[PDB]
Parts: structure tokens; sequence; C-alpha cells
């Protein structure tokens, strides 16, 4: 089923641990899936004003 | 902070007939308008820095329910960004566009005892640079070509030799005048260091210079996603139930 | 009679060495087994039938 | 008859009613957040000595990189923090930081804003009143611990009505020699020590006999709704920053020891219920405050 | 003779036995860090977008996934925490939690220590006695701090007895004005502010002038055994959340402000040596209760 | 006219100059960052199910290995810290920790002994002095808040001048009853509960009405520099410790209730600034001190 942001939701029967450790690895890798918007945002404030 | 980047009579004209009347209100209830107050600046000062609130800081502040308040809040909207709370206002207002609201006689407003030279001081013409006062100066020319009163419009700018002398130079019933103008309005614009000013309008606008760069890409999906399935506002058709108060 | 099993494997562990040392060591061989020691997204809104 | 009342919550000034809605909220969690950040890599950095840390830490927060020229405040983050401190406060206090500004900052970070996933303990005593007869003293002296002092000169004993609002939990009395107390219309017991009430349970009568002195320690628990960042040793330690930056010298406001008092005295007004939930969102930025001045020293 | 105490040391109530062996110990040391680990996971959750230390460490907590429709009661373990606090405090609380469940819940996790492994100061001031002349007036209020208010009325100076029992290990007394303190049958030394002294020095006397009343502040630091994962911060909140929520509402018990005040009642009482280690247990209970609830308000 | 003050102002005795240089400082900066270890490795033993990770804190805190019939002490950072924490307290005390050995026990870790990159709040309100005139009675009790016991038997009203000293930032009264107060050469306004002012002003007039006792509350805010791995509370549990450890047991100093009594009454000496240093390295020493001994009882 869909959400709101407009993710997919997969609802199935499975494991206890290879849910926690499945879904404990997608927050962490999602924790640096950033927009391109604000990655160019990131680079500015490394490189001289102009 | 769309509304400030326009640069020409013509763009600043063209988004007062886009945009409601609800975007020149607001919601918020703000503090009293005049009224001396300690700010901190600690990028300066230890010491809590003086200032006076206004009308023209982009914060909201309390407005009488009036037609002084409402063009007011649309002046202050156009020429700071941000309104006044106006309570209650009503929907017939509210889908009306700005400029039919200056230039127009079916919004149901009166707006023929306006006076100009209480309006500036209440709007703290002192405090205004060249840019803000040709904006109040092309609100209050549609206003007086509106009701007929072009001669009092005459009689403040005599009172008021600098205002004269940056006075706009287009008549609001011609076009060709609009097309050929020359000002230059533009408030906001790309160019600035991420640093504070002394003064509420100094710091508040220097916000939204900092901010444009960052509005001018972002706007355009977020924008897209909040109306991708709402009925325009603008001129919505309705039973015309009634207005209250005015 | 019936039962739901979670199979996730065997790993034997000695006593008189380390458990955090074999638990990081097996941690490795899981994480590469769950396919998730490299960067991912999971796509799993394509596998459904109506 | 004779009144007598905690000083503490006598007339609360109104606080602000700008910066509550939800953005604001957000804005708040956004800068608790960021100011942690900026203490942790300041420990770093004096442990690495390297400023390397603390570079990334101060562009997170500030959004513009340290130079040595120039001075280390925080930026436009720590501007708006520190004048929306003071719109809590008071009605009185300017609303100045627009709301562009506000949801610019509020981005910053993702944060959940929402001030009711957790609780905590408020230890102020509130004692709305205590009356006593013509011939009878009462004092009434302290905010956490309330030490009640009568001394009974007339013939016979007195009665002596506490009072201790609807609000408080629980609160416990005790005596330096046993006492009688019971309820509106009810038998008095026998002397006890120390005595468990709950505030809203009624008035309460307290035996005064007439030969020496009688003096009660009153202890309360309160609970309030408050996030689950909220940490009241750095609150506390954020009210008395700010108080002596002079981030309260407002007109017509009335000044509190702690933030224990201030929470517990605007609960008691009259709109209380709604006045709470705005100090607890200067509660938080509080909490942010402490932690970035400490980060930033300024003498 | 006139004989003033504190409020806090009189009648303390005898103290619930069960739940104290090696087994139940065990129990309530694992909860404490399930709790732990509980409240580190939710702001953990907070902080971040999404949601899995919160739904693993309330799974290991309760025994069960959290839902978003049902409430999160805190399992089975919260249940048998909240039952054993009961038992804790009072002989007469019911205590028919089962031993067995309390076993099955000690073995989730494993910890490497005791009860006794290491120290904690707590700083209620135990005045047992004050014994005054038939014509001095003597107050004393406080637990925290102290506060002895003594006024002489009488024709000259008068000597009052102070007992601060056998088991503080020092107490500073501090005067408004400059006094003399002695042991007993000692001469007494020139007036001074501060004095510092070990109670199990014995009785002493201090003179009292005819005049302005002297207030004497006495602070004292007790040491306890407790387990280094004591914590006073979040036992202290503990013990006012479990009052509130009514957890010590049973017959014939008393009732103290303070955790602080009700291990030193316990500990300065005949059999008070048996007694502080059931307080300590109950302790860290309200330690795994605090950081429970604040995760899993009800 | 009679005169009151604070007991805890009383005296400072002077404190010691040794063991406050960069080399010094940063012992006591590595001592506190290994002792907070030492602490942690116990949370880390329960999850791991082991003594190792108690073992390595250890080892690099003591430079040996810990051993089953021997009682851990600490070692040479444990019997160095103890030696500086008692010549901090008083000039009297021997510096017998030699340079060399700090300056070893200084290379374990990496740190910077900076004691002014940050601040902290100190809550003990300084009454320098009370001056009151004839027939009025007037009393100071309390450290951290401060109780003034005022009484007029007098036939008018009197006029009773505060002294708060010139250290203090802030200071809020509170009164049980609506009270009068002025600084001096000023107008007196209606009266009000509470007064907030700042004790630079100047000395403070409060009117005294005849009939009952007028008692005021006091509280004050104190800004002190102090490293950024400071913490008020194992400080505050550091200074119990070591006063009942005996660290402080040397002829000729007095003795204060808590370390926020110490530093504010040190700060209120003849030259305050001199001492204000010091007593804040002693302050990280004693942090360090509460953790090694919870962790290390002896």
């Amino acid at each position: 089923y869909p959400d709101a942001d407009g993710n997919d939701v997969s609802i199935i029967f499975s494991g206890a641990m290879s849910h926690a450790i499945f879904t404990y690895a997608q927050s962490q890798w999602n924790k640096n899936i950033i927009k391109l918007d604000d990655y160019i945002r990131e680079i500015t404030l490394t490189v001289p004003k102009q | 902070m769309d509304v400030l980047s326009k640069g020409s009579l013509k763009e600043l004209l063209a988004h007062l007939e886009k945009t409601p009347l609800e975007e020149a209100i607001s919601y918020r209830i703000g503090t009293v308008p005049y009224q001396n107050v300690l700010i901190s600046r600690n990028e300066y000062y230890n010491q809590l820095y003086p200032d006076t609130t206004s009308l023209i800081d982009g914060v909201s502040r309390e407005g009488q329910r009036n037609v002084n308040g409402l063009i007011m809040s649309i002046i202050s909207y156009v020429v700071s960004g941000s309104g006044h709370y106006i309570p209650n206002i009503g929907f017939m207002l509210l889908r009306r566009s700005i400029l039919d609201i200056l230039t127009k006689h079916d919004t149901g407003l009166v707006t023929n005892n306006l006076n100009y030279g209480i309006i500036a001081r209440n709007l703290t013409v002192s405090k205004m640079n060249c840019e803000q006062r040709k904006r109040m100066l092309i609100c209050f020319k549609l206003l007086a070509y509106k009701d007929g009163n072009q001669n009092d419009y005459e009689i403040y700018l005599n009172q008021n030799i600098p205002l004269k002398q940056i006075a706009p130079n287009f008549i609001p019933g011609d076009m060709r005048t609009v097309i050929h103008n020359q000002d230059q309005l533009a408030i906001v614009g790309i160019p600035l260091t991420q640093s504070t000013e002394l003064s509420i309008r100094d710091d508040n606008a220097k916000s939204y210079k900092l901010g444009y760069v960052d509005w001018y890409n972002s706007n355009s999906f977020l924008r897209e996603r909040s109306e991708f399935n709402l009925i325009r506002l603008k001129d919505r058709d309705t039973k015309y139930g009634k207005l209250n108060g005015w | 009679h019936a039962l739901i099993k979670e199979d996730l494997g065997q790993w034997p562990v000695e006593t008189g060495i380390s458990l955090v040392n074999q638990a990081g060591v097996f941690a490795v061989q899981l994480a590469n087994k769950l396919g998730i020691d490299k960067p991912f997204v999971l796509d799993a809104g394509s596998n459904y039938f109506t | 008859a004779n009144r007598a009342t905690s000083a503490f919550l006598d007339n609360p000034h109104p606080v602000g009613v700008n910066y509550v809605d939800e953005g604001s909220r957000q804005f708040v969690a956004v800068a608790e957040l960021l100011a942690s950040k900026l203490i942790d890599s300041s420990r770093e950095s004096d442990e690495s000595n390297s400023d390397v840390p603390f570079v990334q830490a101060y562009s997170k927060f500030a959004d513009d990189n340290p130079r040595h020229l120039r001075v280390k405040t925080g930026g436009k983050m720590a501007n708006a923090l520190t004048n929306v401190i003071r719109s809590y406060y008071s009605i009185n206090a300017p609303a100045i930081v627009p709301q562009v500004e506000i949801d610019r900052l509020a981005s910053k970070a993702t944060v959940s804003g929402d001030m009711y996933n957790s609780y905590a303990i408020f230890n102020s005593v509130p004692i709305v009143e205590v009356l006593s007869p013509a011939r009878t003293t009462v004092s009434i002296v302290g905010s956490d611990r309330a030490d009640v002092t009568m001394l009974n000169t007339g013939a016979g004993a007195a009665n002596i009505t506490f009072n201790f609002g609807q609000i408080a939990e629980t609160v416990i009395l005790k005596g330096s020699v046993p006492f009688q107390l019971a309820r509106l219309n009810q038998p008095m017991p026998a002397a006890r020590f120390t005595y468990k009430l709950r505030p809203l349970d009624g008035p309460f009568i307290v035996v005064l006999p007439v030969g020496n002195p009688l003096v009660i320690s009153a202890t309360a628990a309160t609970r309030i709704q408050v996030p689950l960042a909220f940490n009241k040793a750095l609150v506390e330690s954020g009210f008395q920053t700010a108080m002596n930056d002079g981030l309260f010298d407002i007109q017509n406001v009335n000044y509190y020891s702690s933030f224990d008092e201030f929470i517990i005295s605007q609960y008691h007004a009259q709109d209380g219920i709604n006045r709470v939930s705005t100090c607890v969102i200067l509660g938080l930025a509080l909490q942010a405050y402490d932690q970035m001045r400490r980060a930033l020293p300024v003498r």
C-alpha cells in the first residue's frame, strides 16, 4: 500500500531478527541519502564566495 | 518573497493581479505596531539594542477592521513582504486580487475618504528607502485615480518635495506609460554574508535577501505539490453571500 | 501440529575465545548474506499480483 | 481573619502568544539538537587539538564558516533563538523574528516537534491561601520546601485552613511536633508527624494548640508534559543565564528564582492550562540557549 | 527535660521481605538495563526519521511488537516491575507475583555486577534527639538541611544535648552567630562559626546564651553500598512518580518526601542493616520505573 | 546597631599554590577522562558478558593489570590524584607528588588543560553584612537559600541595610509579606513581594514596619569560568566523598557544606580572584575522584 510520501509499504510475514536487521540497515543508509538541492548547498559552503 | 523580487512596474502590477488578498493579510497576532523595545544583538553589543517597532518590519502586527487597515496591510506586503492581522475579513474580499482592491469598484470597499498624509505617517515613510517609497506611491496613485481624487495626490506630493522627486511617471488609465516605464523597484535579488544587522527592518530585509537564492530553486516542486488538485482561490465562483462590516 | 521457524543459520561459538570477537566476525558474514553491507535502497514495489 | 500566600504565586505576568505553532516548535527542536552537537564537537576539538570537528558543527549551526577577524556568536540562528526566548516570557516583549527565517531554520534537521512525548516532575509547593483567626500569626517561607510557622496566643486552640490549589498531584506535610489535620467536616485523627494529602480533595483544617509554635514543612510534586529531550539540569542553568544576560528585563514582569517556580506560578493562573504549553516551549529554548553559550564563550 | 526529634526519623514502617534473593535481584538489574536501552532508543527515534531502535528496544522489553492502535503498556516486565515495587515498600503489600515469572524475565539479559559493588552519598541529616532544660525551647525543621532554632529565657546559660546517631559519617554544623560546642564531659572551646563532627564521637553539648535566639544549620553525609548503575537523580524522580501513581498507598505505612529520607529512616532503626539491603533494591527498581515510564507514558 | 553576616563567608583559609601549571592541569584533565571510561566500562561489561572491557580501562588508568587477590586501588594515578587534591585545599598541605610523575601521567591521553572555555552557575547567596538599628533582631539562616528573619520591637519603622558584595551577578528577594526596598538615596516604591537587583548597584535599604516579623528569602546566581568537562553533580559528590575520606583533614582550615559554598567564600576574600582559578581545578580533580572511587571502592 502507498504511504503519505509516495513510498511503497510492503506488509509480509517475516522473521523478527530478519526484520530488525534489514530495516535498521535501511535507516542507516537513508540517513545519508539527501536531495540534490541540499547537496549543492553543502558544496557551496566549502568553496569561495565567487 | 515573490513580491519583493519584481523590478519593473509591469512585473509588480502583474503580480498584484494574480495574487489574492489572502497573502496580503496574515493570521498571526504579533504585537502593538509602535513601541520602544530593547532587542538582543549579541554579534555587536553585550547590552540590549534599542529600537522602535513599526509596520514596515516583515512581521505581523495588529490592525483595525477598516479600509485604512486593509490599505495599510496591502502596502506593507508590497514594501516589506509581510502583511498584518486584520480579524475576520471575509471570504468575498479574500478571494479578490490585490489590484482589484486598489483599482476596481466591484470589490465593495469605499476608499474615497483615505488621507494619504496619515497613511504615510502610520507606515513610517521617513524610515523607507528609495524603492519602498516608489512602491507606496504606486499604490497611492492607483487609489487616487480609482476614486477620482487625483488632485489630492498632487497636493500630497507638493507638501512632500522629496517624494515628488522620485514619484512614478505612469498614469493608471493609460497603458503606454506602464509599457515604457523604466523604474527599478526590486528589493530582493540575487547578488552578502550570513551576518546580523542592527535594525529590525535591516535584519528582516537581509533575511529575505539571503533566502531568495534558496527560494529560487525550492519553491517550484513544493508549490506544485500543494495545488496539484486544488481549485484556484482567486475570483472563486460562489453564491455571493454577504460583505459584513464594510 | 504446525509451527513457523526462522532459519538464520547455525553459528557455533567457542567458550574460551571472546564472544564479542566472534560476534563481530559473524556480523560481517551475516551482512554479506543479507546483502546490506553496501549502500542500497529496497525496490520491492513491483513484486505483487492482482 | 488573616490571609497568607506564597510569594511566587502572586500575580503571574502574561506569557507570549507568538511562536507557538508547529513550525516554531520545530525551530526550537532543531536548535536544541544542533546546540547539543556543538557542545560535543567542542569537546572533541579540545581532545584532538583540531578545529575540524568544531568547524563542521559551527557550519551546520550558523551556516557560515568561522573566520579569525570576526566574532563567533552563533550567526542568524543564535539571533533568532535569543529574541524568541524574550517573546515567550512576556506579552510586552516584541516579536521581531520573521517567519521566513523560522521556516528556513526549521529545515536544518528532521525532528518531531511534538512537546507531549514525556513528562517531568516539578517540586514547587503551591500554598494558595492559609486562613487564620485573629489571635494567631502565620508566616510562609520557601518555594521548593515551604515552611509555615504558626503561633497561637489566644486562650483556646485555633483552626487554620490550608489551600494547596487543585493542580498539585501530591503534597506531604511534616511537623516539628505531632499535629492534628483533617478535611472539611471530618473527625480529627490522633496526632501524627507526617501526612500525605491530595490537593484536589479539599481544604484542610489544622488544630493549633496554645503552647508552642508549630512549623509545618510542605513538599509537593506535580506532573507536566514535556518533550523527550527535556532535561531539568540544562533548563535551570539556561534560566539563570538568561536572567543574568538581561533577556528578561521587560517592563511590568515578575521575576522568579528558578524555572520550577515560573512554570508552577503560571499554571495556577486563570488560564494556566494554556500558559504551561508556552512555558514548556520556552524551557526547550532555554536548554538550547544553555548549550550554545557554553560552547561559544563571551566574557 | 524536653526532647525534639526529626520528623522523618519517627517510626519507620517494616519493609517487605520477598523478592530479595539472588534471582530476584538479577531481575531488577536486568529491568534497569533494559529500560535504559528503551529511553536511549526513544531519543534516537525522535532525533531520526525512522523508528527501528524503539521497535527493537520495546520488543526486548515487552516480549511483543509495538502497535499503532494498542497502547504501549510495557509488557509483562512493566507489570512485574510495578508489583515488586509495591511489595518492597511495606510488609503488608500483597506480593503475589510468581517467582517463575521473575526468573523468566531475569534471563533476558545478563549483568556483570551485584548490589554491593559501589557506594552512594545520602545528604539527609539524622537528629535522633535534642535534649534541653526546662526554660529553653527547641524547634527542628528540615531534612536536607536541618535548622534547629533554640531560645533561652531563663536566668543563665543552658546546655543543649545533640544526638546525631552512630550511622552518619560526618555532620557539619553552622550557626547564625558564633557558638560553643564540645563533646560530653569535655572542656568547651572558644566560639566559632562552623564545626565538623563525627557522630560516633558522642553526644555533643552546645552552650546557649540568654538573649537573641541561635539557629544552627546541620548538613550530614552518609555512605550506603549500592550497585554501580545507581543514579540518585533517576531514583529520586522515580520515587515521586511511584507516589503519584499510587504504588505506596498501603495501610499503616509512613510517607517520606524523598528517597534519601526513606533510606536514612530505615537505616536509623533496629535491624536497620538488613533493611537498607531491600531499600537499595527498591531504589534500583525505581530507576527502571522512571526510565520505562518516561519512554512509555500512560 | 548590630551587624550580621553569612556563616560560610567567615574567614576563608588560603588555598594551595602548587599543581596549577599547564602540565598539572593536563594531569587533572587526563585523570577525569580516564576515570570516566572506568565507569562506562561497567556497562560495556554487562553487554559483552565479560570483564575484558573493565580490564582494559583499569590497565590504562593504573599501568598494571587487575588482580583477583589484590584490592583494586588505581595505582600511581589514584595515589597522585589523592595527594594533589590535598594540596589544593590548604597551603599547609605538602606537595608530595613530583613533577616528573605528573608529566608521565599527563601523557596518557591527549587533552588541553584549558579551564576557561566555559562557565557555570553557583547558587550560594553572599550576605556580606546586614546593618540594623537598636530594638531590631536580624537572623541569617541558610547558604543556598538565605532566610533573613527581621523583628521590629521599636516604636517606629526601622531602616535595615543589605550588602550583597560586588561579585554576585543577580539576587532575587522574596518576602513573606510585601515590603519596601530601595537603593541608597532613592525613593521607596509600593510594597511588592519580589525584587530583582544587581549587588553592584549598591547597599539596599529595606523598610521594616512594627508588628509581625518579616522574613526575606534570597537567591543569587554567580558565573564562574570552568572547563568544558565540568559537571556540578559529579563535583558536589566528589566534595562529600573527599571530606569523608579525610582528604581535607588538616590543621587551621575551614569546613564547608558544599563546593558551592567553598568557591563563593574564596571568591569573596581579600583577593578572591587569585583563589578562583585554584578552586576550579580542585573541582575537576574532585569530579575525577568521585568517578574513580565509585568504580574502585576502598
